[PDB]
């Protein structure tokens, strides 16, 4: 009954939807539209089946994609910092087996088995991700089945399976010409192909460019982070009774 | 300040006569003898006929248009920088607009 109380009070209040999206990424800078993506992803949606016919995706799969400097990497290694059983991979340095499942033998029967990989043990968590254009198509693949048909399927080295990875995902992919030119339209911009771009059911092509009331503020604010006595960054809701919060909020299925 | 003005006279255009337009209404416009005194020891109808001489080269002209007449420049001037040779038609002008229009309400 006693914690009951506590609940009570961070959902009684009337601007919690405001007071936690301000408060995702208290080191960040503003970004009040990706700082809500990500608090809709750590809150998923109902992957209720429908008729017997079939099952349909119930999470949400935000992808950033940036300009340089726009503190995109920030996002994920707190995500992946403060998300339950998450997991970060830079993406290009793995490879497309090794993100969805792995097959592998053991010496105990002499029998081939499967690896869980990030896909596998990143379920029920967000499996971020960075550099999605470094990640060659070979890798870019082994992905969509997590995405839409929620689960994988494998069939090698005479095992045959399929596993459900409940996982939402995320991006960090920088454009094409790692700026890209405002000159240019946004087609011929992003350089992935139409499936992965749809799947992706939020997208942010986030901007960086010049200004006078922003910039100053932004320097302030980045100064005020490496003036480590002039942490006031405290804001209304910690990076813990989000937490539970949220692990309450988790349940309503409307 | 006279001295001021010639010595600004001088550095951008350095022409006389130049001046001397500038002055023939300061002197002729005044009434009484202390107004003209007054003026020639402040100068300041030379700030005003400055200005009216500079009104509407093409600053002027920018600052006396209202909202959608702005609206069409700049959105035409970003087609026209989008395009390398600058030239761009009424259409893009427009279709650029409308895109900025939605932007805007979205
Ligand atoms: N909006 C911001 N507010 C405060 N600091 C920022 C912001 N954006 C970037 N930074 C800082 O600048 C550094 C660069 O951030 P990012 O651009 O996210 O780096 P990144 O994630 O490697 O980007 P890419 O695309 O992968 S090269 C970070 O270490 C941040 O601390």
């Amino acid at each position: 009954s006693d914690e009951i109380n506590e609940l009570k009070e961070m959902v009684k209040d009337e601007h919690i939807y405001d007071k936690l999206v301000r408060s995702i990424a208290p080191a960040v800078f503003g970004h009040e539209a990706v700082k809500k993506g990500i608090l809709l992803q750590m809150l998923g949606g109902v992957h209720k089946s429908t008729v017997e016919g079939i099952k349909l995706r119930g999470d949400i799969n935000i992808c950033v994609v940036g300009d340089p400097s726009t503190s995109k990497s920030q996002f994920l290694k707190y995500v992946v910092g403060f998300a339950p059983r998450s997991v970060y991979t830079s993406g290009k340095a793995s490879s497309a087996a090794g993100l969805t499942a792995a097959v592998v033998r053991d010496e105990e029967g002499g029998d081939y088995t499967i690896e869980a990989g990030a896909l596998m043990l990143a379920d029920n968590g967000i499996c971020c991700i960075d550099e999605f254009d470094k990640m060659d198509i070979s890798d870019q693949v082994a992905i969509h089945e997590a995405m839409e048909q929620q689960t994988i399927s494998i069939a090698k080295a005479g095992i045959h399976a399929t596993l459900n990875a409940r996982t939402s995902i995320l991006a960090a992919a920088n454009p094409v010409g790692g700026r890209y030119n405002r000159k240019l339209s946004l087609r011929g911009n992003l350089n992935m192909t139409a499936p992965i771009m749809s799947r992706f059911d939020l997208f942010f092509v986030i901007l960086d460019d010049c200004n006078e009331k922003i910039d100053t503020e932004l320097a302030s604010h980045i100064v005020d982070l490496h003036m480590k006595r002039d942490e006031a960054i405290e804001p209304p809701f910690s990076a813990e009774q989000l937490r539970r919060y949220i692990k309450y909020a988790r349940t309503f299925k409307p | 300040n006279l001295n001021r003005h010639i010595r600004m006279n001088f550095e951008t255009f350095r022409s006389l006569p130049t001046l001397k337009n500038s002055i023939i209404p300061l002197v002729a416009t005044s009434k009484n003898f202390g107004s003209l005194c007054t003026a020639i020891k402040s100068c300041s109808f030379l700030d005003i006929y400055n200005k009216n001489q500079l009104s509407n080269n093409l600053t002027g002209r920018l600052q006396s248009l209202s909202d959608l007449e702005l609206a069409i420049l700049i959105s035409a001037a970003r087609v026209a920088l989008r395009a390398k040779d600058g030239s761009f038609n009424f259409n893009l002008a427009y279709a650029e607009y409308e895109k900025m229009i939605k932007a805007i309400n979205s």
